[PDB]
């Protein structure tokens, strides 16, 4: 449940968005949407908690947004460290919270 | 004891209660406040209430 | 407020009748509260104190 | 700093049922919900349910609606999962995660802020 994008790629230095959609009840009717990124073979981390809101320790290069029924972040100032996939977790049905397939990052 | 969790103030009670038909008769479940509910007379302090 | 999230079912009765209760608390367990400040709670005590 | 304990991995046959153990450290257990996610190799994040440790009040997704069991001990200060009817498809890491802040007055249950995040443990199924 909750469509997101496969993967996504640019060059150091550029900035990047990725997108995450849901019905009018998941992201539509709240404005609790997380991202987590996650290196390959670690434990995920903790980037976005409210939807445009960052905990401390994340960089300023990251930070979100919401429109309808969909939500994005923006990833600026690429580096080699931003190449890690990236999920969103949002509030769900009833009183659950739903999470997305998640996005790839790949910096040329 | 909605989902393995106490809530204190409402009681799960189910009562058979009348369908449109006068002869049959269905089992029927409603959780009420306590004020609205009080224990019924004429038992040994069983799981018996009324409204 | 009352901040859990109650459903509502409804009960068939007689011909037609239906009678509404609450079926569920689809989320957690709350307190039902009433919020005032207690700055000027205390003003509109020390005014009517004095007057 | 704060820091969540797993079990070890595991390796079952199909049909077996498994009860994963969680231990949070450095803070108040009863102070924090707790989330369980899963994530299948190779597969995104999945949600599985949440769990009040102050009440014991659980709620779980619908595509595991009585199919998961999930309880702790404020004792010791250590939350379960107990997964039934074991499928060869249930292979996953599992995660012990530390929900919003519980209060009286605001259901912060459904918060997606997953603050600290278990060390992740291996069930097998074959
Ligand atoms: C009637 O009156 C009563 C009594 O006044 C009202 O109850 C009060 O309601 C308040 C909310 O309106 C509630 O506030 C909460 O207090 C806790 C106490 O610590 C506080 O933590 C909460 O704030 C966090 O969570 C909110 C959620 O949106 C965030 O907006 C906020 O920025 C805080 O976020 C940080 O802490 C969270 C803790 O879970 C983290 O999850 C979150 O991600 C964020 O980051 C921290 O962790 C990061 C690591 O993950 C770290 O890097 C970073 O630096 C941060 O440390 C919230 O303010 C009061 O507690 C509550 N009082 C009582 C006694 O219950 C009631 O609402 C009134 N009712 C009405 C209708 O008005
Ligand atoms: C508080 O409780 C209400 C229900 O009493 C929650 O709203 C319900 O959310 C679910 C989402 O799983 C909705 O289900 C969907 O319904 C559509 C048809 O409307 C269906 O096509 C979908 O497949 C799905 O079944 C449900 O309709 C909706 N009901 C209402 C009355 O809004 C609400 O999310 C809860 N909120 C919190 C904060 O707990």
């Amino acid at each position: 449940a909750l469509t997101q994008p496969a993967s996504v790629s640019g060059s150091p230095g550029q900035s990047i968005t990725i997108s995450c959609t849901g019905t009018k009840y998941d992201v539509g009717s709240h404005d609790l949407v997380s991202w987590y990124q996650q290196y390959p073979g670690k434990v995920p981390k903790y980037m976005i908690y409210e939807v445009n809101k960052r905990p401390s320790g994340v960089s300023n290069r990251f930070s979100g947004s919401k429109s309808g029924n969909t939500a994005s972040l923006t990833i600026s100032g690429l580096r080699a460290e931003d190449e890690a996939d990236y999920y969103c977790c949002s509030f769900g049905g009833s009183a659950t919270v739903v999470c997305g397939g998640g996005t790839k990052v790949t910096v040329l | 004891t909605v989902k393995t969790g106490t809530v204190e103030e409402m009681k799960n009670c189910s009562f058979n209660t009348t369908t449109e038909i006068r002869d049959k008769e269905k089992k029927e479940y409603a959780l009420f406040y306590k004020p609205d509910i009080v224990p019924l007379s004429e038992t040994n302090n069983t799981s018996e209430y009324r409204l | 407020t009352r901040p859990n999230n109650n459903t509502r079912k409804s009960v068939r009765i007689g011909p037609g009748q239906t009678f509404y209760a609450t079926g569920d608390i689809i989320g957690d367990i709350k307190q039902a509260h009433c919020n005032i400040s207690e700055e000027k709670w205390n003003d509109t005590l020390q005014k009517v104190g004095i007057e | 700093q704060v820091q969540l304990v797993q079990s070890g991995a595991q390796m079952k046959n199909p049909g077996a049922s498994v009860k994963v153990s969680c231990a949070p450290s450095g803070y108040t257990f009863t102070d924090f919900y707790i989330h369980w996610l899963r994530q299948a190799p190779g597969q995104g994040l999945q949600w599985m349910g949440w769990m009040n440790p102050q009440t014991g009040r659980t709620n779980t997704a619908r595509n595991f609606q009585g199919r998961v069991t999930m309880t702790r001990d404020t004792s010791i200060g250590t939350a379960y999962m107990e997964l039934r009817s074991l499928t060869s498809d249930d292979t996953a890491i599992y995660y012990c995660t530390t929900g919003g802040w519980i209060s009286l007055y605001y259901d912060s249950s459904y918060y997606p802020n997953f603050d600290h995040w278990g060390q992740g443990t291996l069930l097998t199924v074959s």
